[PDB]
C-alpha cells in the first residue's frame, strides 16, 4: 500500500556531500511526519530528526545538527536528505520512515577514496569427488568486488532452496563472497546449472555455466 | 437634557434576543459558519460587559457605586488582557486563523482530502474518540466534513502551544453500511 | 541524552519456553501518570518493524505471544510460546523526549538438537589457475552448535596462513549454522605441493571429520 | 433622580458577568454541582429578554419603536411557551426531574454503582462512543463518575418523548492499563 | 459471568394458573431489561414482552394481554411470569433473556390431568446368545413414565461416549425411552454395567445393574 | 403484524463448501438507512443463540467463517467453509418493530459418504415375562442415509401392529444416525412363534441385513 522507494547505493570520498532521495506513494503526500535513521556500522538504531512536508519547521538532535539538512520537494512527492563534509563515521545505512511502521529499504552510503572493480567469478564444481551419495554440492567463488552489495543468485533466481550464502570477506579494500548449493545427484550433469553475479556497482552482469571437470 | 434617552433597552433586548437563537437554532458545531457566529459572539460579551460597569461609575449615585464599578470593570476587562496574552502565544507557534477564540488555546489537526483541517480543542487526553455517520466524520464535537472509513488518517496532531503530541489510529470497526467507529492514542510526545 | 540499558546481551531459548528481555531507564518518564517505551524488532536484511508501543500496547499484526509490560523505570518484554522464527534482535526506544535514543539491541538465539557437520571440499578452478593463484574451498553445513574448529594442512603439515572464515547466521527453519573456509595460495607454491586436507572438529564427535584431495586428480 | 437607572446599569453588568465566568470555568460540564447551575441561567433568559421588551412597550418613545417592541415580546413568549410544552410531554414518559433542562429532550440512561444515572443527550444516533480515563467514564460530553473497564454496563438506553433506543456494548480495549475504550451500537427500537 | 436459574419442571391442570421463577446472578440487579421467550412445538420461536426491573414499566405482544402478567422481587434478584388459564396449547418451554446474549435454562411447563407414575426399568442383554465379539451392545427400556424429563444415564456418567439414547415415545398417554452402549467384549461380563434413572416427577431413582443370565 | 420468511426450508452442504440462506422481510425496515435483522442458531437440548446482529455486526465469539448482509427486504446468511459441526437450525428476528417478530427456520443437514448399519437385536427379559408381557427390539447404529426400511416378519408375516420407531439426530462429531424399533406384545402372543426375525433394507447394497433368535434358544 504505502512505499518509501529508496535511490540506491553510491560511493564518495572524505569531504563529499550527497542527496538521499526517497520516494513514496499510496498515500497523500502531505499530513504525515517525515523521520530519518542512520543504523551504523553494527546494529544500532539512531534518530537524526524529524520534519513536516506540509510546511517545514523542522526538528534536530544536538549532535547531528549542521550535518545535515531535511528538505521537500511536493511536486515529486519525495523527501532529501543532503548529507554534508561526509567522514569515515558516515557510512551507513540511512532511510525514511513515517510513523514507526513504514520504512523505506535502506540507502548506502560508503565514504572511502576506494576505486569501484567488478567480480571475477570462478565456478566450483566436485571435480573427481567420486562420490556415491544421493547428493551433489557445486558453488561459486566470486572475488574481487567493490563496493557492497553484489547480488548472487542461482539459475536467475530460480534456484534458491539448498542455497547457503555467506557474508563477504573484506581483504586488501576488495570483497569475496562464497556460495554454495546443494541438489539432487539426478540433476547432474543432465540439467544446466548457471551462477548469475549482478554488480550494478560497476555495471557488470556475469552468467556462468558449470559442468563437470 | 431632560431626554430620555431609554433606546438602549431595545438594543439589549436584541442582544439577548440573539444569544437565545444561537443557543437554539445552532448551538452544536455542525458547520463552520454558525460557529465562526458563535465564536463573534462570545468575544463581543467582553466590551458590552465593561461598558455596563464604565456607565454606572460615570453616572454613580455615590462614591461607594463609583468605587464598585470601577473595580468590577478592572476586573471584566483585566481577563481580556488574558484572552489575548494566551492567543497570541498560540498564534506564534503555529499559523492559523483558529489561534484566535475565547473556548480554547489548543489545536486540533486532522489531515483530509488533500489538506489539513484545523478546530480548536478542549480536551488533549490520552484517548481520542472518533466516530463516522454515514460517511461524514465527527471528532471532538465538530464536524471535519466527508471522510470514508477506508481512508480515515492514521496520524493526526494536537497542538498546545508548550507540546505537540502525536495520535496514531489504533483498532477501528465497521458498524452497518457506511457507518464506524475508530479511535486515537498517543504514540508520541515531543517539546516546543 | 537519556540513556537505556537492556540487562542480557543475548537470549539461549528452547522452543516452548518463555524467553524474557528486561530494560532500565534513567528517567521515569511520567508524563500524567503514563510511562512510555517502544520495542522494536529487526532481521539480517532489513530494517526494523515496530512491535510494541507505550509500554502495553500491541501493534496490529503482531500475535499475542508478545506481551509488553512494566512501570517507572522497568521495562519488560515477555515472549511466552517461543517458536523456530523468533530469531532476531530486539530494541528498545523511550519514545517521550526530544532527543529521542534507542537501547543497545538483544539478540535472541534459538537451542536445538546436536548435529554434525557435512564437509565438502572443492579445489581451485583451471580459470583461477590459468591467471595465477588458487582458492581451496571447504564447507561445513548444518551444523550445531556453532562451535567448531577448522583447521587446515599442507602435505600433512598444518597451516593457518590465509585462511578466511565467513560464518551464517542461525538459520530461520532448521535453526543450524553453516560455514564456509578459504584458503589463498599464490600460484608457484601451488604446484609443488600435491597433498591438500581439511579438518573439522565439533563438539558432537571425538573423531573429527576428514576431507581431502591430490592436485593431480582433476 | 431620572428614575436612577444606574441601578439597572448594575444589574445588567452582574447579569453578563455570570455568562463570563460559567463559560470560562464550567465549561464541558464536569462537576454535577456546576452543571446543574449552568442549567438555571439558561432558564432565567426566557424573563429576562421579555422583560426587556415588554419594557421598551411602556416606556416608549414612538409608536414606530412601541410595535416593535410589543412584536418582540410576543415571539420571546412563544419560545417559553415550548420549552414548557416539550418538557411536560417528556417527563410524561420519562419521570425524572432531568426532563425540565432548557438544552435538549433526550435522556441517556447509563446503569452504574447499583443505580441509574440520567444525564440530558444533545442527538439520538446509530453508535454512542465511550471513554474512561484514569478509571472515570465520559458519555456524550458529561461525566458518569467512576467506572473501571471491567465492569462497563453491557446496555445503555436513550429515551426521546417518542421512541425508546437500546446499545448493545460491542467492542472494547485496554489502553495504559488504568485507561480505555469502548463503543455501543444500537441493536433495538422501541415506541413510546 | 452472568447466570440465569430457573425453577424448574412443573405440572398442572387445565385452567390452572402458576408462576414461573427466575433467579439471577453475577451482575446487579435492576439493571438490564429482562424478556419473556416461548418455544412452542419444540420447532417455534414467539416473543411475549418485557418487564423493566427499575421501573415496574411492562410491555406485552398482542395476544398474551391477560394471559401472562411479568413482575419481580428486588430483594430476592428474582423475576417472575405468572401464566393464566391454562390450556393444552401452553405447554412449552419458557426462555427467560437479559440482552438476547443470555438465556436461562429452560422452565418446562405441561398442562395434563394425567396421572403422573414412576417408571419401569428392564435390562437389555444377549444373554445366552454367545456374543464374545468386539461389538457387545448393552441397553435398556425405561416405561410407564409421565410427563416427560426422565433422564438415563450410564454408570453414573463413567460410560459418557459409545451411547445412542433416543428421544421418548407415547402410548396410551404414557411414556417409553430406550437407550443403548457399545461396548467390547473384554467389559462383559467382565464388569458390573448400571442403567441410572431418574423421575424427578415422581421422586424416584432406580440404579439398576444388568445381569449377563 | 410483520410477516418474515426463510425460503430454504432445509439444506445438504458438503465439508468445505458455501451454505446459504435467505429471508425476506415483508414491511422493508428501515430506520434512518439502518435495516435490521438478528440471526439466531440452535442445537436440541438448548436455548438459542445469537450469531449476528443489524445485518452485519458479527456477535463476538462467533467464527469469522459466518457472515451476511442485505438491503430493504432482502437479506442472506453466508456460511463459507462449512464444517462438520455445523449442524444445526437457524432463525430470524427484526428488533425493530412493536411484536419484534420471528421468522420460520431452516435446518442445515451435512453431506457425508455412505454407511450401512449395524444390526443388534435383543428377546424379552425375565422381568417383562415375570410380569406378563414382552417386547423385542432391535438396533440400527452408526449409518449415515436416512433411508431405511425396517421390517418385522415372523414365519413369512409382516407385522404391523404393535411397532414404534424412533429417530436421532445428526451426530456431531461423525454426521451419522441411529435408529431404535421396538415391538411391543404381551406373553400369551410372545409363546406361540418359535422364530423372532428383525429385518434393515438398506440403500447401499442389495442384500438386507437380518438378525434373529429362537424362543428356545437362551
Amino acid at each position: 500500500e504505502v512505499q518509501l522507494q529508496q535511490s540506491g547505493p553510491e560511493l564518495v570520498k572524505p569531504g563529499a556531500s550527497m542527496k538521499i532521495s526517497c520516494k513514496t506513494s499510496g498515500y497523500s503526500f502531505t499530513g504525515y511526519t517525515m523521520n530519518w535513521v542512520k543504523q551504523s556500522h553494527g546494529k544500532n538504531l539512531e534518530w537524526i530528526g524529524l520534519i513536516n512536508p506540509y510546511n517545514g519547521d523542522t526538528s534536530y538532535n544536538q549532535k547531528f545538527k549542521g550535518k545535515a539538512t531535511l528538505t521537500v520537494d511536493k511536486s515529486s512527492s519525495t523527501a532529501y536528505m543532503e548529507l554534508l563534509s561526509l567522514t569515515s563515521e558516515d557510512s551507513a545505512v540511512y532511510y525514511c520512515e513515517v510513523i514507526n511502521t513504514y520504512w523505506g529499504q535502506g540507502t548506502l552510503v560508503t565514504v572511502s577514496a576506494a576505486k569501484t572493480t567488478p567480480p571475477s567469478v570462478y565456478p566450483l564444481a566436485p571435480g573427481s569427488a567420486a562420490q556415491t551419495n544421493s547428493m551433489v554440492t557445486l558453488g561459486c567463488l566470486v572475488k574481487g568486488y567493490f563496493p557492497e552489495p553484489v547480488t548472487v543468485t542461482w539459475n536467475s533466481g530460480s534456484l534458491s532452496s539448498g542455497v547457503h550464502t555467506f557474508p563477504a570477506v573484506l581483504q586488501s579494500d576488495l570483497y569475496t563472497l562464497s556460495s554454495s548449493v546443494t541438489v539432487p545427484s539426478s540433476t547432474w550433469p543432465s540439467e544446466t546449472v548457471t551462477c548469475n553475479v549482478a554488480h550494478p556497482a560497476s555495471s557488470t552482469k556475469v552468467d556462468k555455466k558449470i559442468v563437470p571437470r | 437634557l431632560k431626554q430620555l434617552l431609554e433606546q438602549w433597552n431595545l438594543v439589549i433586548g436584541f442582544l439577548f434576543l440573539a444569544w437565545i437563537m444561537l443557543l437554539q437554532f445552532a448551538y452544536s458545531n455542525r458547520n463552520r459558519f454558525l460557529y465562526i457566529i458563535k465564536l463573534v459572539f462570545l468575544w463581543l460579551l467582553w466590551p458590552v460587559t465593561l461598558a455596563c460597569f464604565v456607565l454606572a461609575a460615570v453616572y454613580r449615585i455615590n462614591w461607594v457605586t463609583g468605587g464598585i464599578a470601577i473595580a468590577m470593570a478592572c476586573i471584566v476587562g483585566l481577563m481580556w488582557l488574558s484572552y489575548f496574552v494566551a492567543s497570541f502565544r498560540l498564534f506564534a507557534r503555529t499559523r492559523s486563523m483558529w489561534s484566535f477564540n475565547p473556548e480554547t488555546n489548543i489545536l486540533l489537526n486532522v489531515p483530509l482530502r488533500g489538506t489539513i483541517v484545523t478546530r480548536p480543542l478542549m480536551e488533549s487526553e490520552l484517548v481520542i474518540g472518533a466516530v463516522i455517520i454515514r460517511g461524514h466524520l465527527r471528532m471532538a464535537g465538530h464536524s471535519l466534513g466527508r471522510c470514508d472509513i477506508k481512508d480515515l488518517p492514521k496520524e493526526i496532531t494536537v497542538a498546545t502551544s508548550r507540546t505537540l503530541s502525536y495520535y496514531k489510529l489504533g483498532a477501528s470497526q465497521r458498524v452497518g453500511t457506511d457507518s464506524g467507529f475508530a479511535a486515537y492514542n498517543r504514540y508520541r510526545i515531543g517539546n516546543y | 541524552d537519556i540513556v537505556m540499558t537492556q540487562s542480557p546481551a543475548s537470549l539461549a531459548v528452547s522452543l516452548g519456553q518463555r524467553a524474557t528481555i528486561s530494560c532500565k531507564a534513567s528517567q521515569s518518564i511520567d508524563y500524567d501518570g503514563d510511562n512510555y517505551m517502544n520495542w522494536y524488532q529487526q532481521k539480517p536484511g532489513q530494517p526494523p518493524k515496530l512491535l510494541i508501543y507505550t509500554t502495553s500496547n500491541l501493534e496490529s499484526g503482531i500475535p499475542a505471544r508478545f506481551s509488553g509490560s512494566g512501570s517507572g523505570t522497568d521495562f519488560t518484554l515477555n515472549i511466552h510460546p517461543v517458536e523456530e522464527g523468533d530469531a532476531a534482535t530486539y530494541y528498545c526506544q523511550q519514545n517521550n523526549e526530544d532527543p529521542y535514543t534507542f537501547g543497545g539491541g538483544t539478540k535472541l538465539e534459538i537451542k536445538r538438537a546436536d548435529a554434525a557437520p557435512t564437509v565438502s571440499i572443492f579445489p581451485p578452478s583451471s580459470e583461477q589457475l590459468t591467471s595465477g593463484g588458487a582458492s581451496v574451498v571447504c564447507f561445513l553445513n548444518n551444523f550445531y552448535p556453532k562451535d567448531i574448529n577448522v583447521k587446515w594442512k599442507i602435505d600433512g603439515s598444518e597451516r593457518q596462513n590465509g585462511v578466511l572464515n565467513s560464518w551464517t547466521d542461525q538459520d530461520s527453519k532448521d535453526s543450524t549454522y553453516s560455514m564456509s573456509s578459504t584458503l589463498t595460495l599464490t600460484k608457484d607454491e601451488y604446484e609443488r605441493h600435491n597433498s591438500y586436507t581439511c579438518e573439522a572438529t565439533h563438539k558432537t564427535s571425538t573423531s573429527p571429520i576428514v576431507k581431502s584431495f591430490n592436485r593431480n586428480e582433476c
